[PDB]
């Protein structure tokens, strides 16, 4: 037989099951083939359209295919094109989104089928998926590549370029997930995936730097790109990889992302550990189950609530479904990486499971689902018992999808096409031929990180470059470079919003954002004009820490660090440094000789830098083009001062020296009569920030904070930090320390923080503001180089941060009066915050350390673990402070490790006043579980009293006391606080007394 | 699936019968409407029958925009004979004697056998009534 | 140096069919000389162009190309 009787019987297939349902009104298939069905997704579709595409290429290799290919290139062209303008329909809801993302303003996933117009609310729904926008796009970037035409006209360039920029903020928003049911519970909530955030990635990669038009283009058929998006998603992949979400420990949805479809994690050893995990975690008799727990059209299910009743879900187990089509993936899979005996054992474990029609047509059923009188009996025995076929699976009802999945797997098992033609763009490459890639690997190879950083110097002045010179320095002022021109970053920033406008539909273009280093790292061409510019660490700030030069060290040298390990592009990076004649002023001239001359040496803490004039960099490298633009003491007190008239404060005002009286008058008129009012030197506003300004170059500390708090100037860099810590896992609480604090627990837009903030601010005290900033950015600065260091905490807390450096200060101050944390340096703010961030040692007094780490709220290793073990052998349950934690309802939601059990015990413990109180119920707690672990014979009889345990050996600790010492009964259990918990009589010894009376009786 | 019906049913005229059609790989010829007598009484009448295909004649001889020579056949029926049914009419041996020598109506008429005209014809191939 | 099993669509040396293949269909183009002559065909069936109505393609005998080719490569410095 020739191939010809082969690719007839794939015709006839492909006829009789695929092209039969196509819409000829909109070329898109539904998702019943029975009923006359209105409803479609885009996922289906799409993949039917890629399987008509992949045989479409198959039948290309015959020169006389009798116009067989040509139907399914116009098929496909035609599904496309469908897609396309159901999407374009929409144009209110892409702007909405592109400002404020939001479920409201979410783009429709859902609609008719017959006339593409939406058929069923969003509250029904949701809407927000943005999985099938990234598929969409690296599918219809796939097609273009191969050969086909797509687009009409430059109107569809701008559309699919705010798509890009409406998809390039992904990395925050949650999503409904592939199956739209999200969190297990199935209550309504949003969260991260990582199946998304992954396709996403592997889009960004390939839209970058294409043609559009196909085989003709010079302008108008280009996309660009944003590194620092790229960069953000590529951490939030690696950081939540090993677990798709905090809810769900692992989902057969991480398959088609670190397979054929996405090909996405270049890890090897990650990636192996997590698909063996999956297989051992999800395998199935009949197929692989969506995910453990899943009570997905289950016999117990009904057909009368949408979201699932609490200890359901525990009910719900032992009778999951069961989808063969993942063994297609798996064949595909296993051809992709050229193990013929995994598609030998797929092959014949599908075999038997495949159904036929009446004509013997292969048929692949959606789900397997156990009749009603083995409930029971299958829980026992898990698969011993035999399931049902579903509905489609017989006759009348087919799965598009699986069909079209099964013809390509089947396509390619027999070798009529190779890997190479299915994937034109070479998503997919081996080990032996990653070595001169874009965007993946660098020119030295994966495992080798050796980069070198080329810098240029610049001065600012005459006399600046003079004075350099006579040291020795060599720089050069910024006339002397008369063909090239140096910009700040706001002109880049103008020039991207003015792309990506259009007027027949209104387009705002990209929004103003701020450039990171990476993107400033190149070097631009405007008008015939070659740009360049500087990092933002650079310009004037209204801030304080950036007159501190060791501030300037640590952040330059970090960014150095930033681009040595983040740079993949061709050719070396720019880096451009300027110095200012106001930053040596006088004595402060020497460091900064230190660090140009160990820059002029040429590594920098084991980078490696080179210094040249510019002109000689700038000459014999690349150049990035932008055609866009052509074709387009105080002597005052509040209470005192606070009742005196206004002339009198304006007198007061003029006629004082003092920065802090003129400061706190100046918020005095603020507060009375406002920001409008006008005095002896201008507006009120202006006199405020010359003052500021003032305060700044003299570099008096509590004076500039004063200022910021009165300018209400925010950092733009909060929204990074909160949202990496909120994807490692922990929490931040924003408030002061004695009052009342807000909790956050998902991304939240910059103005709600902000107005939260201020208003707190406003509530309690005056310099909060700038000191939980500098707080904040410090700590995260920290975690980001350090995240060994904040191992342990959970809830980061930054008011009883402030009080612990604050309390630490005071004992170090001894009987010098205790320094105001307002006067100090951003060096010996940074220098007390690492002090206190250390693990800590002996020597200090151990009260003073479990006041440390109970303000910190650090856990020891395994706590959760043991808590929850102790729940499970504690029959009765655990009570503390007053609150009650009920056996029968932890154990009938939640699992091992999921987080919500964990952030339920610490809301439970989070009701305890004294921190070291805590600290001393944790340890007990250990010494339990330990105790009770290390032998299963003994069990408790009811529930324990940690109180009166804790009550019993604070007794036995003052009688020990009273013996040894001859120490009467004191109040308080500070001694015991005081004493080690480990040495000669230490309080395990006590706890462990305690535990085996307790035992006892 | 989207509710077609296809072509109505209509009447043939001579234009259509004249060439040749091609089914299932076999060669089909019809007949000209107007010898038809299952529908009028028309067809009864032999000098009716001369003036029709006089007629009939001149006008495929007029246009004839097509490619190819035209065919027609004109089959004699037991109808055709003399009321003792032993001989042809007098006017249908005058026409067929008109037909003879290149020369009847208006046009120039040749005879012969089907063998030779096949060479030489307008063939149309059906596809639509292939088995799907 | 090629790989046995990449060798599908190299230009010069394989065809697309594939080494051990060869079904390649050839195009032919039919042109009349005469008007006569083309009628004197078409009443027969067979159908031919006249070269009077290809008016934006042209039709030229083999030395045309031979001068062309004799045009190129002549450099007056050496």
């Amino acid at each position: 037989e020739t191939l010809w009787d082969k690719l007839d019987h794939y015709y006839r297939i492909v006829k009789s099951t695929l092209l039969l349902y196509q819409s000829p009104t909109t070329g898109l298939f539904p998702t019943k083939t029975c009923g006359g069905d209105q409803k479609a997704k885009i996922q289906d579709s799409l993949y039917c359209a890629a399987g008509a595409w992949a045989l479409a290429l198959a039948y290309r290799r015959i020169d006389d295919d009798k116009g067989r290919t040509h139907e399914l290139e116009h098929s496909a062209i035609k599904c496309m094109r469908g897609i396309l303008y159901c999407y374009m329909r929409q144009a209110d809801k892409v702007q909405q989104f592109k400002q404020d993302p939001r479920p409201t303003t979410c783009l429709h996933s859902v609609f008719n089928v017959h006339t593409g117009d939406e058929l069923l609310s969003y509250e029904e729904y949701g809407h927000l998926q943005i999985n099938a926008v990234s598929l969409y796009l690296l599918y219809l970037v796939e097609m273009i590549s191969s050969g086909l035409q797509i687009i009409y006209n430059t109107d569809e360039v701008s559309f699919i370029q705010n798509l890009v920029f409406c998809v390039e903020r992904v990395y925050r928003v949650p999503d409904f997930g592939v199956w739209e049911r999200g969190s297990k519970y199935n209550n309504g909530s949003t969260e991260l995936h990582s199946s998304s955030v992954g396709l996403a990635k592997a889009a960004l990669e390939a839209i970058n730097g294409f043609n559009l038009f196909g085989n003709q283009g010079c302008s108008w058929s280009v996309i660009f790109v944003d590194l620092d998006a790229h960069n953000r998603n590529r951490q939030t992949l690696c950081s939540l990889l090993p677990r798709e979400s905090r809810s769900h420990n692992t989902d057969a949805a991480l398959l088609p992302c670190i397979s054929y479809p996405a090909f996405a994690l270049d890890d090897e050893v990650l990636f192996s550990q997590t698909l063996d995990k999956v297989v051992r975690k999800l395998k199935g008799k009949y197929g692989f189950k969506r995910f453990l727990r899943d009570g997905y059209r289950t016999s117990l299910e009904d057909p009368n609530r949408c979201y699932y009743k609490p200890a359901e879900i525990k009910l719900f187990d032992g009778i999951e479904c069961e989808f063969p089509i993942f063994f297609l993936y798996m064949m595909i899979d296993g051809v992709f990486r050229g193990n013929p005996k995994q598609v030998q054992e797929y092959q014949d474990l599908l075999t038997p499971v495949l159904h036929h029609t009446t004509e013997g047509y292969p048929v692949v059923p959606k789900y397997y689902y156990v009749p009603a009188d083995f409930v029971e009996y299958e829980k026992n025995n898990p698969g011993s018992q035999k399931r049902f076929p579903s509905n489609c699976g017989r006759d009348g009802k087919l799965f598009l999808w699986g069909q079209a999945l099964y013809i390509i797997a089947k396509l390619l098992a027999d070798e009529l096409i190779s890997p190479k033609d299915i994937d034109p763009v070479q998503r997919y490459v081996p080990l032996k031929d990653q070595r001169n890639v874009s965007m993946r690997f660098s020119n030295q190879g994966p495992l080798e990180n050796d980069l070198v950083v080329h810098v240029a110097l610049i001065a600012e002045s005459q006399r600046l470059q003079v004075f350099l010179n006579t040291y020795g320095i060599q720089t050069q002022t910024p006339q002397q470079v008369e063909p090239i021109q140096i910009w700040p970053q706001q002109e880049l920033v103008k020039a991207y919003l003015q792309l990506g406008i259009n007027e027949k539909l209104g387009l705002s273009g990209r929004p103003d954002r701020p450039i990171g280093c990476l993107g400033t790292s190149k070097i631009y061409r405007i008008l015939g004009k070659t740009v360049v510019c500087y990092p933002i660490i650079f310009d004037l700030s209204d801030f304080y820490m950036s007159q501190d030069v060791f501030l300037l060290i640590d952040d330059i040298k970090n960014a150095l660090q930033f681009i040595k390990q983040y740079w993949k592009m061709h050719g070396r990076p720019l880096f451009l440094v300027l110095i200012r004649e106001d930053n040596i002023r006088g004595s402060r001239f020497n460091p900064i000789l230190d660090m140009l001359a160990a820059l002029k040496k040429g590594i920098i803490g084991g980078v490696k830098v080179h210094v040249d004039r510019l002109q000689t960099l700038i000459s014999g490298a690349v150049v990035e083009q932008l055609d866009f633009l052509r074709i387009s003491q105080p002597d005052v007190n509040i209470s005192e001062w606070k009742d005196k008239p206004t002339h009198e404060i304006l007198q007061k005002l003029n006629d004082c020296s003092c920065l802090a009286s003129q400061a706190i008058l100046l918020g005095i008129l603020l507060k009375r009569e406002g920001p409008n009012f006008i005095t002896k030197e201008g507006t009120v506003s202006d006199h405020i920030e010359r003052v500021y300004r003032r305060a700044g170059s003299q570099k008096l500390w509590l004076a500039v904070r004063y200022g910021a708090a009165f300018t209400q100037k925010f950092s733009s860099s909060i929204a990074p930090h909160i949202t990496t810590f909120l994807v490692h896992g922990k929490q931040v609480t924003l408030g002061a320390f004695g009052h009342e604090e807000e909790v956050i627990s998902n991304p939240l837009s910059p103005r709600v923080i902000q107005n939260i903030i201020y208003y707190k601010c406003n509530t309690h005290d005056e310099r909060e503001a700038v000191i939980q900033q500098e707080l904040v950015i410090h700590i995260g600065w920290i975690i980001s180089n350090n995240p060994e260091l904040f191992s342990g905490m959970l809830k980061i807390r930054i008011g009883w941060i402030i009080h612990a450096m604050e309390y630490e200060l005071q004992i170090r101050g001894g009987d010098k009066p205790a320094l105001d944390l307002y006067q100090l340096s951003p060096s010996e703010v940074k220098q007390l915050l690492l002090d206190i961030l250390q693990p800590q040692q002996n020597g200090r007094c151990w009260l003073n350390r479990r006041q440390i780490d109970g303000s910190l709220n650090r856990t020891p290793t395994g706590f959760y673990d043991r808590v929850w073990q102790i729940l499970e052998r504690t029959p009765n349950g655990i009570i503390v402070a007053g609150k009650h934690l009920p056996q029968q309802p932890t154990l009938s939601d939640m699992t091992m490790y999921e987080m919500n059990f964990s952030l339920l015990v610490e809301d439970t413990l989070g009701n305890i006043d004294q921190p070291q109180y805590r600290q001393i119920v944790v340890e007990l707690l250990m010494v339990v579980s330990i105790v009770l672990e290390r032998n299963p014979e003994l069990e408790f009889q009811d529930k324990v009293d940690l109180d009166r345990l804790v009550k019993e050996a604070f007794n036995e600790f003052q009688k020990d006391q009273s013996r040894l010492k001859e120490i009467e009964k004191q109040d308080d259990m500070t001694s015991f606080y005081n004493t080690p918990p480990l040495g000669k009589r230490g309080t395990c010894s006590y706890l462990t007394k305690a535990v085996m009376n307790l035992l006892l009786e | 699936r989207m509710k077609l019906s296809g072509r109505p049913y209509r009447h043939m005229g001579v234009l259509g019968t004249s060439k040749l059609y091609d089914i299932r790989k076999t060669i089909f010829t019809f007949t000209p409407q107007f010898i038809d007598q299952q529908q009028f009484y028309l067809a009864l009448d032999n000098k009716m029958i001369v003036e029709m295909l006089r007629t009939d004649l001149s006008y495929l001889c007029s246009r004839w925009r097509m490619t190819g020579q035209p065919t027609i056949t004109f089959p004699i029926s037991h109808s055709m004979l003399d009321e003792d049914g032993t001989s042809l009419n007098s006017s249908i041996l005058a026409a067929l004697r008109k037909m003879q020598d290149g020369y009847f109506g208006g046009a120039r008429v040749q005879t012969g056998k089907l063998s030779e005209f096949l060479t030489t014809s307008c063939c149309t191939h059906l596809s639509f009534m292939d088995p799907g």
